């Protein structure tokens, strides 16, 4: 039952930087039974290093594996564009799990999000449900906080969030928050506000609408 | 080229059964140590179980979460690895991969030499999708996300199963488009949002249609998003 852990979850670096990825085991894993994998969205995993330090055929020599016992390290000399992906360690001696994975994304300049709010459509309303959508568009870093306030009352438990993968064009993320209510609850209130805090925002940004208009 | 192909994935109800197959090629199948790995939507790789080479006794192993429900089998004569999945649960949903590490021969020659070599090839199949849900197939209702840089979009709500396709203006509009990953609602139905940013000057000039395609239900919806 050896458990593997990876630090950190997200490693933000610039193309050309040197990356150092950690994997730790609760008990020692023999050197011939440790491996590093790479996975990009929509694709199968790819072996990079096996037996702790052996590069797989066809893998560029900028990838390098090291470590012993319970401490293991994957090094990428210079991050190429195709290297921004998820990396998994793996053991295969007496336990056979993968590590939780480390995501390497592109360290970009800070970008505040563009915030938009969308009322429920009239078509959806006459079906008995109301979903109000808040869009945080093209921001960096990935950390963002959306809070719904209905007539100045903080909501909780009635919204779901979705975040895109890091954009392949400008290296930003985007986020949609959907607050879902019934017709009855929606027609009861007037001010629907989406309050956003992000590292690129000096103060919280609110986008709101009034149900009538 | 050594390869692996998975098949058998599909939509099944909780407590139902499913058998996955994995066909290998270009390696001595009887000597291969076979492994099943799975990946839930947006989650990491999870080891499911393996079966040692037949030539080593063929011992099997399983993850605690699937032990007693899943069985791994092997047919060397047909180069096929199997995964019998019983008592399926919703947390079994995901992509399932077949994987092994195999030996390959490398040969080169000089005016003065002949060199033979073996190296490892770690191979994975492209995966097969297992969806365990009690929901019924249903196309989405598409609601406009009306504007008034401007932002507009379409809300693709209450569909099952994955996936759904969204284009804007029949693919003519691709810059500024963000189609978010779906979220699974408490109803067991998926909901998704697709947005696009455009110049505010275009809101009265250009018309915007989101073209939504849900093949499992034979649903095509073209929704015009107006101010």
């Amino acid at each position: 039952e050896i458990v593997l852990t990876q630090s950190p979850g997200t490693l933000s670096l610039s193309p050309g930087d040197r990356a150092t990825l950690s994997c730790r085991a609760t008990q020692s894993v023999g050197g011939d039974y440790f491996a590093w994998y790479q996975q990009r969205p929509g694709q199968s995993p790819r072996l990079l290093i096996y037996g702790t330090s052996r590069r797989a055929a066809g893998i560029p020599d900028r990838f390098s594996g090291s470590g012993s016992g319970t401490d293991f390290t994957l090094t990428i000399d210079r991050l190429e564009p195709e290297d921004f992906a998820v990396y998994y360690c793996r053991q295969y001696e007496t336990s056979f799990t993968f590590g939780p994975g480390t995501k390497v994304d592109i360290k970009r300049t800070v970008a505040a999000p563009s915030v938009f709010i969308f009322p429920p459509s009239d078509e959806q309303l006459k079906s008995g449900t109301a979903s109000v959508v808040c869009l945080l568009n093209n921001f960096y870093p990935r950390e963002a906080k959306v809070q719904w306030k209905v007539d100045n009352a903080l909501q909780s438990g009635n919204s779901q969030e979705s975040v895109t993968e890091q954009d392949s064009k400008d290296s930003t993320y985007s986020l949609s928050s959907t607050l879902t209510l019934s017709k009855a609850d929606y027609e009861k209130h007037k001010v629907y506000a989406c309050e956003v805090t992000h590292q690129g925002l000096s103060s919280p940004v609110t986008k709101s609408f009034n149900r009538g208009e | 080229e050594v390869q692996l192909v998975e098949s058998g994935g599909g939509l099944v109800k909780p407590g139902g059964s499913l058998r996955l197959a994995c066909v290998g090629s270009e390696f001595t199948f009887s000597e291969a140590w076979m492994t099943w790995v799975r990946q839930a939507p947006g989650k990491g790789l999870e080891w499911v179980g393996h079966m040692r080479p037949t030539t080593e006794g063929g011992a099997k192993d399983y993850a605690a979460a699937v032990r007693g429900r899943f069985t791994i089998a092997r047919d060397d004569s047909k180069s096929t690895l199997y995964l019998q999945m019983n008592s399926l649960k919703i947390e079994d949903t995901g992509v399932y991969y077949c994987m092994t590490g195999v030996e390959r021969g490398d040969f080169w020659s000089d005016d003065y030499s002949q060199h033979y070599n073996t190296y490892l090839i770690d191979v994975w199949g492209k995966g097969t999708t297992v969806t365990v849900s009690s929901a019924s197939t249903k196309g989405p209702s598409v609601f406009p996300l009306a504007p008034s840089t401007a932002a507009l979009g379409c809300l693709v709500k209450d569909y099952f199963p994955e996936p759904v396709t969204v284009s804007w203006n029949s693919g003519a509009l691709t810059s500024g488009v963000h189609t978010f990953p779906a979220v699974l609602q408490s109803s067991g139905l998926y909901s998704l949002s697709s947005v696009v940013t455009v110049p505010s000057s275009s809101l009265g000039t250009q018309t915007y249609i989101c073209n939504v395609n849900h093949k499992p239900s034979n649903t095509k919806v073209d929704k015009r998003v107006e101010p």
